[PDB]
């Protein structure tokens, strides 16, 4: 009954579509960009890339055991960590510098300390409490962090102490992704069930819930405004979800494209995002018009991760043929 | 759980996708990726 | 371009590259398997005996030639969202035990159904299948002492062993689509030890054998 | 009458020139084809392309014009590389065979050890070879090769016989492994089985006959000729037509050889396919 009620209220609430408004905004047109730089320092498979804070350093974890941060400028490495555990499925990057982070199939999202007296990289913490794969675990800042597993649950974790403060449940399907707002206080995960549940950080249990999907999601990312996120499925139409509308405004779906999608990104302004499918292809979707603006090639087999700077200044993209792919 | 859920200020989706447009256009002159940035400023050259 | 500093950063890099690829070097000439099957159909069994919380790697070593088993079924989840990560392995190693009518959870069925499931896969089209038969004495005395009727409807005949055995072996053999592309290997698992590694092996090197021969358009 | 044959040349030396190109391009620029065999047949492709840039030009202007207007001093240039090129671009071949007879026959090697070094240690040994058979003649109107017995038999014995045997021998070996390997509800199962065994075997048969005869029928006419006409002064009234058809066999294998070895194989054309 409260499901049908919510239903009614949002179908009520739901009087035009950003369509109509966004007619009479002329499109960004064509969006022409080539790669400025090739990265090509891994020997296997890469899932994950997060981009530094100053928009100088990002780090991308790859299935060889090796997790490399890379000079945006000069193309340069300035660390190279090895990983104990050769299954490696996503990685994060402080925001101060100071940390880095990894997870996958081992249920455990290590912390590697980048600056130290000695100048050696070297293990920080070990965090081992999840019975499931990781999909995602996230810095909120230089003293918690995130993790979202393969068992249906998301902890917060405090890096010191080493035990979790909070558990999320409620999730039929593993959780494949997880976004942080810009402000570090709420935060939205995606699990199987063609859903989305919001989860705020400071109270520590779940607010709205968002639907519509009919298979597995497996990214999403927050707008820059922090009032909406953009959820990726299998089925090859992205749906844009607004945290005040609690509603769906728009599809992202072309007949030309079957295959379902990987990672998704938004701009500084969010006025045009990212979007990695699996034909070695990212489409440079319209957020407004959400019409197709601009195509990237270069890949061999599928793009796997893309990130977008802080400052906007360029935006980075990853694949499973070791290559990363600096675009501007 | 559902019931303390319910009670939010709800306000018109139209007021969003107004926010929205707003947001997009207020910041649009900062956008590197959508306005192609001449060789001279960009630091990928 | 006259930067002391930039050199010493190209100079670093070059080590980091030096260092990651010969690391790389040393880690590739080492062959990776797959372990897949039931909770309690002796996976466990088979691991100790060839050496005598999530992905358990174990490394052989057999006759100049170092093997990494990924125990994958520690951890129970959606096989669909960590099955891709696997692809490019040697061979993939089942393991199925003979003596599993007595226990309900039915689990003849639904490890038929998991096999049929993983053969198929997109992302192992050319990777080969060794399939393990395990507790076979125990299967003896199950048939011995209860009809095989009850597990296959469509199945009548003689109570004998042999038999019983192949016609298992054969109805494995069949749930395969495709069989120009891969090759299952059956094998009978008793309370010997060093013939289930000297199978693996064998089995193995016949794959790469004729992996080069495909590449050399020979077979 | 020259411009007829001009033509025809012209078509030939331009369509190797364009498939070794196109060959070492594509291996050049796909890192999916780094490989050890990849690197050899490069260094094949190299090879022919040499050959048709520096030797085939000159080929077919003495063959147009019937004599050497460009002098003794070009003459011998053109003659040691014609042979040094020429060997090198064989000795591949045999190359090639020993790193597929090492490959299948010792698969624990392959997997441990085989490395780059491998490649190039095979190929710094073929152009060694290469340059042991041109160097001997130039320390020792018609710019004839020189005809002396010992050199002769010399030069034949270590540019195509030891590698014709020395080829001969090894897939001999691989033809019988892959006959062990292949060879080793019951009407599905036999008749499957049955199917199975003979597209493998035709298919094998069919790979090797290839292999072995297009080198043969290219090659062995031209040794022949090389090896009997010397030691035979009295008979030497040929035919002029045969003979350069039996001369111009083995510059026409430059455009023969990457068609065997690098466009046939489904991974090469799958590159091109990408690449175009
Ligand atoms: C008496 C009656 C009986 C005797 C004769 C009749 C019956 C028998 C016929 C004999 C065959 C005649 C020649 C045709 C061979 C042929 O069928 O080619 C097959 C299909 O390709 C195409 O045809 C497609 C063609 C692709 C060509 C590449 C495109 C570019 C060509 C121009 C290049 C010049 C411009 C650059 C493929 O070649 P294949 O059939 O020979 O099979 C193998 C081949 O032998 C191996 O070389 C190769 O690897 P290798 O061992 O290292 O050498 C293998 O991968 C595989 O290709
Ligand atoms: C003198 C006449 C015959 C022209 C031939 C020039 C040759 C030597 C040129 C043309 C193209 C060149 C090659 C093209 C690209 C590669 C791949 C690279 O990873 C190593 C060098 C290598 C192999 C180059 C070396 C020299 C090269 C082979
Ligand atoms: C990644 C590295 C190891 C790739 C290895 C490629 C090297 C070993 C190969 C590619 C092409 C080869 C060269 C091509 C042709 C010539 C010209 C000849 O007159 C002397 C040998 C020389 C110079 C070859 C030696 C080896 C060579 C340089
Ligand atoms: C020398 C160059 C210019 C011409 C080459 C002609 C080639 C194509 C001829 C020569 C003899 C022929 C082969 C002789 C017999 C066999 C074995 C048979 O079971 C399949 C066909 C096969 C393999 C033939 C295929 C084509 C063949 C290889
Ligand atoms: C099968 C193909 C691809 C390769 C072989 C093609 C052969 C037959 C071609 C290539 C060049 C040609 C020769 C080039 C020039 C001469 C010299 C002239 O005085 C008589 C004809 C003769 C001898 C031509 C006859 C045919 C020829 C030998
Ligand atoms: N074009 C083939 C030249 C050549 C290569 N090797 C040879 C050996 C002997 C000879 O007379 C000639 C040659």
């Amino acid at each position: 009954q409260l499901k049908n009620q919510i239903r009614d209220a949002r179908k009520a609430c739901a009087d035009a579509t950003l369509s109509q408004i966004t007619n009479n905004i002329d499109p960004v047109g064509r969006i022409q960009m080539r790669t400025r730089r090739t990265l090509r320092g891994h020997l296997a498979k890469i899932y994950a890339m997060h981009w530094g804070t100053d928009s100088r350093l990002l780090v991308s974890a790859s299935q060889d055991g090796k997790l490399i941060i890379w000079d945006s400028y000069t193309t340069n490495k300035v660390h190279a960590i090895p990983l104990r555990s050769s299954w490696v499925m996503t990685c994060a990057y402080a925001p101060s510098g100071n940390y880095v982070a990894c997870g996958g199939l081992d249920n455990i999202c290590s912390i590697y300390n980048l600056k130290t007296r000695e100048g050696n990289v070297r293990v920080s913490r070990e965090l081992a409490g999840h019975t499931g794969y990781l999909s995602c675990c996230r810095f909120l800042d230089d003293n918690q962090i995130v993790t979202s597993s393969g068992d249906t649950t998301c902890a917060l974790w405090d890096i010191e102490t080493g035990q979790q403060t909070t558990t999320f449940t409620g999730h039929t399907g593993d959780v494949m992704s997880l976004s942080l707002a810009p402000d570090t206080r709420l935060f939205v995960s995606g699990a199987c069930d063609a859903s989305a549940k919001l989860w705020d950080v400071r109270e520590g249990m779940c607010r709205q819930t968002f639907t519509g999907h009919e298979s597995d999601i497996n990214a999403i990312c927050f707008f820059p405004n922090g009032n909406a996120f953009a959820t990726g499925s299998d089925d090859a139409t992205c749906r844009l979800f607004d945290l005040r509308a609690d509603q769906e405004l728009m599809t992202y779906s072309h007949d030309n494209i079957i295959c379902g999608i990987t990672s998704v990104s938004f701009s500084k302004s969010g006025r045009l995002l990212l979007a990695g499918y699996d034909d070695f292809n990212c489409n440079v979707w319209d957020a407004l018009k959400a019409d197709r603006a601009g195509v990237l090639a270069g890949h061999d087999n599928r793009v796997s991760c893309l990130g977008v700077t802080d400052d906007g200044m360029a935006v980075a993209t990853g694949s499973w043929d070791s290559f990363l792919k600096i675009w501007n | 759980q559902l019931k303390m859920e319910a009670n939010i200020d709800r306000i018109k989706v139209s007021k969003a996708a107004a926010d929205l447009m707003a947001y997009c256009e207020a910041h649009a002159k900062e956008d590197p990726l959508l306005t192609p940035v001449p060789a001279s400023e960009n630091p990928f050259r | 371009t006259l930067s002391a500093e930039d050199k010493a950063a190209v100079e670093r890099s070059k080590m980091i590259d030096r260092n990651l690829r010969e690391d790389g070097e040393k880690a590739a000439r080492e062959v990776k398997l797959l372990l897949l099957g039931a909770g309690e159909s002796g996976k466990n069994t088979i691991v100790k005996q060839m050496k005598i919380t999530g992905i358990v790697e174990t490394h052989f070593t057999f006759k100049d030639l170092h093997f990494k088993m990924f125990d994958v079924g520690a951890q129970r989840s959606e096989r669909k969202k960590w099955i891709h990560c696997f692809e490019g392995v040697t061979a993939i190693i089942f393991c199925v035990a003979l003596s599993d009518y007595d226990l309900v959870l039915n689990r003849m069925h639904a490890s038929m159904k998991l096999f049929d499931s993983i053969c198929n896969n997109k992302w192992f089209t050319d990777t080969s299948i060794i399939l393990f038969l395990n507790k076979k004495d125990l299967f003896e005395e199950k048939i011995k002492k209860s009809p095989l009727t009850i597990c296959y409807p469509e199945y009548a005949g003689s109570n004998t062993y042999e038999e019983a055995a192949a016609y298992i072996q054969c109805q494995f053999e069949d749930l395969n689509k495709r069989k120009d592309t891969k090759e299952i290997y059956t094998h009978f698992t008793c309370s010997t030890d060093t013939k289930n590694v000297q199978f693996v092996f064998d089995a193995v090197t016949d794959v790469i054998i004729k992996n080069n021969l495909k590449d050399c358009g020979l077979f | 009458y020259q411009v007829i044959t001009s033509l025809l040349l012209g078509t030939l030396i331009f369509c190797a020139v364009l498939g070794n190109a196109c060959v070492v391009a594509a291996i050049a620029l796909e890192r999916s084809l780094q490989n050890v065999a990849n690197y050899l047949i490069g260094s094949l492709a190299v090879t022919d392309l040499m050959v048709s840039v520096l030797v085939l030009p000159m080929a077919a202007l003495y063959q147009v014009l019937n004599k050497w207007t460009l002098g003794q001093v070009t003459c011998d240039l053109f003659i040691a590389l014609d042979v040094l090129c020429c060997t090198s671009s064989i000795w591949h071949l045999c190359a090639i065979a020993l790193d597929r007879y090492w490959a299948i026959t010792d698969p624990i090697d392959y997997v441990n050890k085989r490395t780059p070094r491998r490649a190039a240690a095979l190929i710094s040994l073929t152009w060694l070879i290469g340059f042991l058979i041109s160097i001997p003649p130039m320390l020792g109107d018609a710019c004839t090769i020189s005809k002396d017995h010992g050199y002769t038999i010399y030069s034949t014995f270590g540019a195509f016989y030891i590698p014709l045997l020395l080829m001969l021998v090894l897939y001999g070996r691989i033809f019988r492994a892959a006959r062990f390997r292949i060879r080793k509800k019951n009407e599905r199962n036999a008749e499957a089985k049955r199917k199975m065994a003979l597209a493998r075997e035709r298919k094998t048969v069919k790979t090797l006959g290839i292999i072995m005869g297009t080198f043969i029928l290219c090659w062995l006419p031209f040794f022949i000729v090389a090896l009997v006409l010397p030691f035979c002064e009295s008979s030497c009234h040929m035919p002029t037509l045969l003979g350069a058809i039996i001369n111009w066999l083995g510059y026409s294998n430059s455009l023969l050889n990457p068609v065997i070895y690098a466009y046939f194989n489904k991974d090469f054309q799958n590159a091109f396919k990408k690449i175009i």
